[PDB]
């Protein structure tokens, strides 16, 4: 099918902030069969950086030469097993009695385990401010640097706050100024309430982690195992992005004390089976002075969001 | 303490009218005491053309009302202390969101609609690939399912499944003239509500955000299609896949009592909203077996 | 605050002269580095209701619609003047927050023309919090003691400033002890106002110290302009030596053509590395207070809570 | 002319909260009928703010149209578990030393009742009662409202009596009357011991053919509170479903009053007095057939109360700060020994 897909990253490779767009040029580096080549071929990944020309602002955007969008790894894979022309290797195309376990398995990564790795990318403050935050600079343009973090790490507060983590200033300056004793041991009443606040969610975000992997990996092993499917590139991207996070160690360690290290170690053998590839099968492209995201296209798109 | 010097009894005139109301959207599950039984707080009811059932008019709900039904061995109600069924309004929560249970009476708990989700996954969640595909209809098969009745059906179709406000045939009383005002005003501030529940307004944030909006921009009504496209060319890949899942040893699955409640609330729209057309021309299957997941819950 | 402001302004109608205060002798080390920078769009709309009442209402994007009414009545009868920025006097001040029914209260009496006592009740219903303290002070020309007791933890206290030999070597000290904790408190402070011939300027060097705790605090404070100022405190630590070197560089402006007063306040740090920039503006009954933080550790520098502040008052 | 404030509004149980209030005199040329126009921006509830607009509009030296457009968001019942939102418009017509004036009204309006209370406080507004009237309504009221008034002051009055009579027909729907007596007396030298006593009543019909259609929780009756019945809580009165006030059809409310100025002489000649209390009454779902029967159940078992105190009044507010102790009460009445504090305007 003849499209253009719109990813995150920059100058040859996606970004880690977008799991989704890891595994669609994981995606499209493995389609090396006649028949996985089929529903490839001419789709022209371009690394616009701006969800503008997302149909609802989430940049695995296929644009597809109608201005039909799908949006999203999960759905973008849908549609091109969908358009399969008809008539192994680094990827399988699903039979037909295995369409719904394995669309299940990409919901399920796509619902459960990715809301987990935008919690490791937004909501891990070692994360968030030593890595995730001065990565826009790279990616977006000038003005437009300090905004677009501050989204997603709300919008990953919405997605994991039920299952994850004037008086009174008159007061304490009447008392604190008044003391000068307590006035340092204010600040150590509230690192030190949340010092033990926040093992407290990271033992409730490794238990939700430890759950969703297993809930995956038991339903994983109902297909062929030794056979690399969609489900699994949406998986490793997940991984990926964790484990090579700053905070990445300390997930690879608990990882290892539920499921082992010849597991763990066969999961990240096949990431960098997947990193260490060449962009042969990758036609790409440059963003044009529509899809680019300027200081100038970005007032023209904000102004057609309300006209 | 000795200062009230005297106390009555407690106060025993109640409002014969309230208890009236109270009457009309109560159903009653048939087949303990005053503290052992719940009520089902539910948008509202349909009733079923082929049995003669009172069903909930959404899929959530009826999802719990047949699960209740099967736990508990009840009997569906028809449209001495049994249990109840209650057709409420969304506000009758902090959450807006109406799968709730209201169990006891004097020591009166109340489980809101997230807690309910939690207690119906708890009980699939041993079995690994059933709680794949109780994820997928309650991901993608629910986020068409909304779309289609938010965006594609009338408003009228909407407050007919998702309102306790009442309905009659025609306008020929001065009250039924308010009373078509009252759908025309709070239809949206209903359908706002509605994509709070799955977390929908999480998942679909751009196209919960153009309903919030007053004139509906072309680029947000293009924007829209696309992502109502998507959602449904993906559950005819849902439903299709689900005619192969269909076949049973004994009691019905907890993913069996989803899809039916899917299927028997797609077919009650009285709309063409696509959902239906698909259901009644392709899945024919799925129509025949969610009538033999019901007829086990009737007498 | 406003509790403050009010109490400012009662000591400059009565001449109580709070120079001489042991909580004004690091000053122009708290106005020159330590001030505030706005995290949101905020607004403020302040009124007056009675004679002796007062109403406030804010908002902000992240807070929604609060309010206070205040009640202040001074026997001294040149008060207000001094609200912009022998008789006994006396003030009586109290203030309700009413989303918060978060009550707070002070009584002021001159007792004698030497002498000053001081209530300062604070009470929360929830964030349960009741505070009252009381200040007894017995100014003089060469010292301005200060008997402090609290409620807090049963917080007694004690103030001093004796003023020596335009050149003024101040010296000051204070002693806490929080008599349910048995926890002690102690300091000493070195002020020293001077002046000189280079621009037109006073200075202010101020040896701290903290013994209990070791923290060695230094500041330097020059009025480098006509308008514009200078703070340089390089701060310390002893038995885990450690230390610190802020900056404030305060520029003035006055206009014409009911007159603009521009206040443009940098604060720079170097254990932290930020720099706070922060813009006000006031007119007739307007004020806007622009202000930012920057924090410079390619892109170095990443601008952390920009915020604005308007706000009119009658 | 524009005149842009603040103010404190002094609520309905001690809740003082602000507002931010435009006006508009408009000038005599989109006009010849004076006319200003307001609008009064307060905070609402957790997701919207409440705005009221409103024009008052003088047709004749004594007539004022009122149309107040209003869209205002609140917190209801006894631990502001019930969120009320009220959209909608109310005209108004305002005719005319003694204060006595009618006012028609009409009002249509938009109202949402939503249970804001959690799962966790766990039968608290949550019996059948509550659940049954969350959702949204429309309504239109009819409106007629009668006010003599004589005394002297409003907030602070030394002498005259006062009687305002208030009616309301929801046609259709329910018929809703309340009187209200009120009679101040003082004998000393400056007005040193004053006595007041008022007299509260109500009656409420259902005009809904055979009992559909019941009547909405916020337009029954409620007793009880630091503005009403005195050593009650507020919605502490009345038949009660599990602990929720179900509110009533028909009540009756009485209360005496003694100041007596603080004899201290300094303390005197203010606004502070000495508050002497007796406070009482009934409330009543009256079996809506006959008025013989209703007046049966008002003279029955009243819930009365007792206490000292001391109290304000000022023009702007009242605060009172009593120690209250009932003499009789219900077994189910949410009963308030001890301190209780008050705030408002309207005291009864």
């Amino acid at each position: 099918v003849k499209g253009s897909v719109h990813l995150w990253g920059k100058d040859g490779k996606a970004s880690l902030i977008s799991v989704d767009s890891i595994a669609l040029v994981w995606f499209i580096k493995l389609c090396t069969s006649e028949e996985a080549k089929s529903m490839v071929a001419g789709l022209q990944i371009v690394f616009s950086n701006n969800t503008d020309l997302s149909s609802d602002g989430k940049l695995p955007v296929l644009i597809l030469d109608n201005g039909t969008k799908v949006s999203g790894y999960v759905n973008i894979v849908q549609f091109l097993h969908k358009n399969i022309c008809t008539s192994e290797e680094d990827l399988a195309i699903v039979r037909k009695k295995d369409r719904l376990l394995e669309y299940s398995l990409l919901n399920y990564v796509d619902v459960e385990i990715s809301r987990l790795t935008d919690y490791q990318l937004f909501l891990n403050t070692k994360n968030y401010n030593e890595y995730t935050k001065k990565l826009f600079s790279k990616l977006l343009y000038f003005p437009m640097w300090y905004n677009t973090p501050l989204q997603l790490r709300s919008q990953a507060r919405e997605n994991c706050e039920e299952i994850i983590g004037e008086s009174k200033a008159m007061e304490s300056a009447s008392q604190l100024a008044q003391s000068k004793t307590f006035k340092i041991a204010h600040k150590n009443k509230i690192k030190g309430k949340q010092e033990l606040q926040q093992v407290k969610y990271n033992l409730q975000f490794d238990n939700r982690l430890q759950s969703c992997v297993s809930n995956w990996l038991a339903a994983r092993k109902k297909l062929d195992d030794s056979v690399i499917l969609s489900s699994d590139l949406l998986f490793l991207a997940n991984l990926y992005v964790q484990l090579g996070l700053p905070d990445g160690n300390r997930i690879r360690s608990k990882l290892e004390q539920t499921f082992g290290s010849e597991l763990l170690n066969s999961m990240s053998n096949k990431i960098d089976d997947f990193v260490h590839r060449p962009s042969n099968n990758l036609e790409q492209r440059d963003p044009q002075f529509r899809e680019q995201g300027n200081v100038v296209m970005s007032l023209y798109n904000l102004a057609c969001k309300y006209i | 303490d000795t200062f009230p010097l005297q106390t009555y009894a407690a106060q025993t005139d109640k409002d014969e009218a309230v208890a009236l109301e109270i009457q009309r959207r109560s159903y009653t599950f048939t087949e303990l005491t005053v503290e052992g039984t719940y009520k089902l707080g539910v948008y509202n009811v349909f009733l079923e053309a082929n049995t003669g059932a009172a069903l909930a008019t959404d899929p959530w709900c009826l999802f719990v009302q047949l699960a209740l039904c099967q736990k508990n061995g009840l009997v569906l109600p028809t449209h001495t202390c049994n249990h109840e069924m209650l057709v409420l309004s969304r506000l009758s929560n902090p959450d807006e969101a109406l799968p709730i249970l209201v169990e006891g009476y004097k020591k009166r708990i109340i489980r809101s609609t997230v807690a309910i989700s939690e207690i119906m996954r708890s009980r699939i969640l041993d079995d690994a690939e059933q709680l794949m595909y109780y994820t997928l209809l309650d991901t993608v098969l629910y986020d068409c399912w909304i779309t289609q009745i938010i965006f594609c059906a009338s408003d009228a179709q909407f407050m007919e499944l998702y309102s306790c406000q009442k309905l009659s045939g025609s306008i020929v009383t001065p009250l039924d003239v308010e009373n078509s005002l009252l759908q025309k005003l709070s239809a949206k501030s209903l359908k706002i509500s509605l994509t709070k529940r799955n977390k929908f307004q999480f998942r679909h944030r751009e196209i919960v955000k153009s309903m919030q909006g007053v004139y509906h921009n072309h680029h947000n009504s293009v924007n829209q299609e696309q992502v109502l496209n998507v959602l449904f060319e993906n559950s005819k890949q849902v439903l299709l896949g689900l005619k192969d899942m269909l076949k049973s040893d004994g009691q019905p699955t907890y993913l069996h009592l989803k899809i039916a409640s899917y299927i028997l609330c797609i077919t009650n729209v009285k709309e063409p909203i696509k959902l239906k057309t698909f259901v009644e021309n392709e899945c024919k299957e799925l129509v025949q077996f969610a009538q033999d997941t019901l007829k086990n819950f009737v007498q | 605050p406003y509790m403050d402001q009010v109490l400012r302004a009662f000591y400059q109608s009565t001449h109580w002269s709070t120079q001489n205060s042991y909580e004004d002798i690091t000053a122009t080390s708290r106005t020159l580095l330590d001030f505030r920078i706005p995290s949101a769009i905020h607004l403020q709309i302040s009124n007056k209701s009675t004679p002796n009442t007062f109403n406030s209402l804010d908002f902000s994007t992240r807070s929604r619609i609060n309010g206070s009414l205040s009640y202040l009545y001074s026997d001294a009868q040149q008060l207000e003047k001094f609200m912009r920025n022998f008789v006994k006097k006396s003030l009586y001040y109290g203030r309700m927050y009413y989303p918060s029914s978060d009550l707070e209260a002070m009584i002021i009496k001159r007792l004698s023309p030497q002498t000053q006592f001081m209530l300062k009740g604070v009470s929360s219903f929830k964030e349960s919090l009741n505070v009252l303290t009381c200040y007894f002070q017995r100014d003089s020309h060469r010292n301005l003691q200060e008997w402090i007791f609290s409620t807090s933890d049963l917080l007694c206290g004690y103030r001093v400033l004796h003023n020596f030999l335009n050149s003024s070597l101040s010296l000051g000290a204070e002693f806490w002890l929080g008599l349910v904790s048995l926890s002690p408190g102690c300091s000493t402070t070195l002020r020293y106002y001077t002046h000189s011939t280079n621009t037109g300027r006073p200075l202010t060097l101020t040896l701290s110290w903290n013994p209990l705790f070791g923290h060695i605090s230094s500041t330097y404070s020059a009025k480098t302009g006509t308008n514009s100022t200078f703070c340089a405190k390089y701060d310390f630590n002893l038995y885990s030596i450690e230390s610190n070197l802020s900056f404030g560089c305060e520029f003035w402006q006055k206009k014409h053509h009911s007159i603009f007063t521009s206040v443009w306040k940098l604060s720079t740090s170097l254990r932290d590395k930020t720099l706070k920039l922060l813009w006000e503006g006031k007119w007739r009954g307007f004020l806007i207070s622009a202000g930012t933080e920057l924090v410079f550790t390619n892109i170095p520098v990443f601008p952390a809570k920009f915020g604005i502040q308007f706000q009119y008052s009658t | 002319t524009f005149t842009a404030k603040t103010g404190t509004n002094f609520g309905n149980d001690n809740d003082a909260e602000a507002y931010l209030q435009f006006e508009k005199l408009i000038d005599k040329k989109y006009l010849k009928l004076p006319t200003r126009v307001n609008l009064e921006i307060l905070r609402g509830t957790k997701i919207h703010s409440s705005f009221l607009f409103n024009s008052y509009s003088s047709l004749s030296p004594q007539s004022i149209l009122n149309l107040k457009v209003f869209s205002q968001f609140y917190n209801w019942n006894t631990n502001k578990g019930l969120d009320i939102g009220q959209r909608g418009a109310r005209l108004s017509l305002r005719y005319e030393s003694p204060t006595l004036f009618h006012e028609w009204f009409l009002e249509t309006c938009w109202r949402s009742t939503k249970i804001c209370s959690q799962g966790t406080s766990a039968p608290y507004m949550y019996s059948g009662t509550m659940l049954s009237q969350a959702g949204d309504q429309l309504r239109t009221i009819l409106g007629h409202t009668f006010v003599l008034d004589k005394r002297d002051h409003i907030m602070c009055p030394t002498k005259g009596s006062m009687l305002k009579w208030s009616n309301e027909l929801s046609p259709g729907k329910h018929l809703k009357t309340q009187l209200e007596l009120n009679s101040v007396k003082s004998w000393m030298n400056d007005d040193f011991i004053t006595f007041s006593t008022t007299i509260k009543t109500g009656y409420l019909k259902n005009l809904s053919s055979q009992q559909s259609l019941p009547v909405h929780i916020c337009d029954k009756f409620q007793s009880g509170g630091p503005s009403d019945i005195r050593g009650f809580q507020t919605f502490g009165l009345g038949p009660r479903d599990l602990y929720d006030a179900v509110g009533g059809d028909a009540f009756v409310s009485y209360g005496l009053s003694v100041f007596s100025r603080l004899p201290w002489k300094k303390v005197e000649k203010s606004n502070f007095r000495l508050h002497w209390f007796f406070n009482g009454g009934k409330l009543v779902n009256h079996d809506n057939t006959s008025l013989g029967n209703c007046i049966g159940q008002l003279s029955k078992e009243h819930s009365t109360s007792t206490g000292i105190g001391l109290v304000l009044r000022h023009p702007m507010a009242r605060f009172e700060l009593n120690f209250t102790l009932p003499i009789t009460a219900h077994e189910n009445d949410l009963i308030r020994k001890g301190f209780q504090f008050g705030l408002g305007l309207a005291f009864l």
